[PDB]
């Protein structure tokens, strides 16, 4: 009995090694107040840039 | 003009604004004759941002 129990465990064990766990998701996020790019603004001669 | 526009939630509206306006500087126009001159405006840039 406590072979086979030892046993079966073990190697029930080692197979489910393959299962993947770990995932990854994507939030999507509209700005209500402020323009979402890199800003330019033109100067009269000029164009200047914001991050 | 040149402008960008954006919604705001707060039912506003934002614009990105370059403005330019005027007439064109004519020194041949030499009459005094022509005291009724078509007006004289100036000329004038402006850009900025508003809500």
């Amino acid at each position: 009995y406590v072979d086979m129990v030892v046993n079966a465990a073990t190697m029930m064990d080692k197979q489910n090694d393959g299962i993947e766990l770990g995932r990854q998701k994507i939030g999507v996020m509209r700005l209500n107040n402020t323009f979402v790019g890199d800003r330019t603004y033109n100067l009269r001669d000029q164009k200047m840039v914001i991050p | 003009i040149r402008v960008l526009p954006r919604f705001s939630a707060d039912g506003q509206i934002e614009m990105s604004l370059d403005i330019e306006d005027g007439n064109d500087k004519t020194p041949q126009s030499d009459t005094t004759t022509s005291v009724d001159a078509l007006p004289e405006v100036g000329r004038t840039l402006i850009s900025t941002i508003a809500r």
